[PDB]
């Protein structure tokens, strides 16, 4: 997968650029760099191709580069109904076709907000079930856009990771969640539990314990 | 004018098989090559095969394990894509799209997509949530408890708080698909510390499929 930015934001009118950070075997390797624009609820829309070059009917606002091993998508002049999710994608080595893992961009329509988190920890009544899950709830953040990394004790952990995509809630601030699942075993071993969530730079930290 | 449109997915079962179809029109179909991109909920598009023209090539992902074959009938305008051993996290939209060509050489970009189709990979009928109480913990200002409701299928379950007499700092959120092959979603609300042990917190639950209906008490 090559490697965009989760997420970048601009206001209407400024000038916004995507990274797609990948390897001599793909981006590096040839010239062959597209980049596709999918809207909320449809199909994705070539908006790049070939690096630097646009379809017939697409805003001169869009353009493309390459140095090295990552290519770029620079958006001048962002309008509203420019949101959405943005891929790159590559040729490769091996004739295959591979994707960045995508960036949200947001045109800023209001002042940042920071999430508010909690975390809860397994039940008695799931335990005892046999099973554990940690729950962890984000809300109340623009822009709408949050990377969740979990840890036990202090190391990292991507097993058992489920995270939402964030949604409107009714005070147009976004709301996400997180799930760990684990076994009663996993969750009795370890100290402690932090669930992380990063937004625009700052990472609010929350932590629970198994007694 | 230029147009793809997916078929044939549908809630399948793991370990079988299932075969999707994109039919095309508006354009010369056995000109292009063609690919499927797929798209599991909420992550991002990822490859999964091209064929050729003329059918006679195929290039599939490392990633699919051997697991897909695509290929495609010049004569009805269609592409198929096949599965076997079909898994939970095979879940996701599929879009079928074309390899962009002229005078044909491949130019190497999709210029044209398909609103794909759905395909819910589960091996489970109509099942029932369980409802575990997302308890209060020590704080106290404000405090925060909610229904945890897991292990159900199909979507949806709605949730209200006290019988629906309770609708200020609620956030129910959205449905997670679980490695289960069952969903999970959770709702908080938002009270004040000092109401506990004196107002009651019962969040009311129904899965509509499963015809099941639950409350439970959420206490310290
Ligand atoms: C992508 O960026 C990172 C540094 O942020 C670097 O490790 C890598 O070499 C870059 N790729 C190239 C060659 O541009």
């Amino acid at each position: 997968a090559l490697t965009q930015p989760a997420s970048v934001s601009g206001s209407p009118g400024q000038t916004i650029t995507i990274s797609c950070n990948g390897t001599s075997s793909d981006v590096g390797g040839f010239d062959s760099v597209s980049w596709y624009q999918q809207s909320p609820g449809k199909a994705p829309k070539v908006m790049v191709f070939d690096v630097s070059h646009r379809p017939s009917g697409i805003s001169n606002r869009f353009s493309g580069s390459k140095s090295g091993n990552t290519a770029s998508l620079t958006i001048s002049g962002l309008h509203i109904e420019d949101e959405g999710d943005y891929f790159c994608s590559s040729l490769t080595d091996r004739s295959h076709r591979i994707f960045g893992g995508g960036t949200k961009v947001t045109v800023l329509g209001q002042p940042k907000a920071a999430p508010s988190v909690t975390l809860f920890p397994p039940s008695s009544e799931e335990l005892q079930a046999n099973k554990a899950t940690l729950v962890c709830l984000i809300s109340d953040f623009y822009p709408g856009a949050v990377t969740v990394a979990w840890k036990a004790d202090s190391s990292p952990v991507k097993a058992g990771v489920e995270t939402t995509t964030p949604s409107k809630q009714s005070n147009n601030k976004y709301a996400a969640s997180s799930y760990l699942s684990l076994t009663p075993e996993q969750w009795k071993s370890h100290k402690s539990y932090s669930c992380q969530v990063t937004h625009e730079g700052s990472t609010v930290e929350k932590t629970v314990a198994p007694t | 004018q230029e147009q793809l449109v997916e078929s044939g997915g549908g809630v399948v079962q793991p370990g079988g098989s299932l075969r999707l179809s994109c039919l095309a029109s508006g354009f010369t179909f056995h000109k292009y090559g063609m690919h499927w991109v797929r798209q599991a909920p909420g992550k991002g598009l990822e490859w999964v095969a091209l064929i050729s023209d003329d059918g006679m090539r195929k290039y599939h992902s490392d990633s699919m394990w051997g697991r897909v074959t695509i290929s495609r009938d010049n004569s009805k305008n269609t592409l198929y894509l096949q599965f076997s051993s079909l898994k939970v996290e095979d879940t996701a939209m599929f879009f079928c799209a074309r390899e962009a060509g002229g005078p044909y050489y491949n130019y190497h970009y999709m210029d044209v997509w398909g609103k794909g189709t759905t395909v819910t990979v589960s091996s489970a009928s109509t099942k029932g949530p369980s409802v575990f109480p997302l308890a209060p913990s020590s704080k106290g200002g404000t405090a925060a408890l909610g229904c945890l409701v897991k292990d159900y299928f199909p979507e949806p379950v709605t949730v209200s708080w006290n019988s629906g007499a309770l609708t200020s700092g609620v956030h129910t959120f959205p449905a997670v698909l679980q490695s289960s092959g069952l969903y999970s979603l959770s709702s908080v609300v938002t009270v004040p510390s000092s109401s506990l042990g004196t107002q009651t917190y019962i969040c009311n639950v129904n899965h509509k499929p499963s015809n099941t209906k639950v409350d439970k008490r959420v206490e310290p």
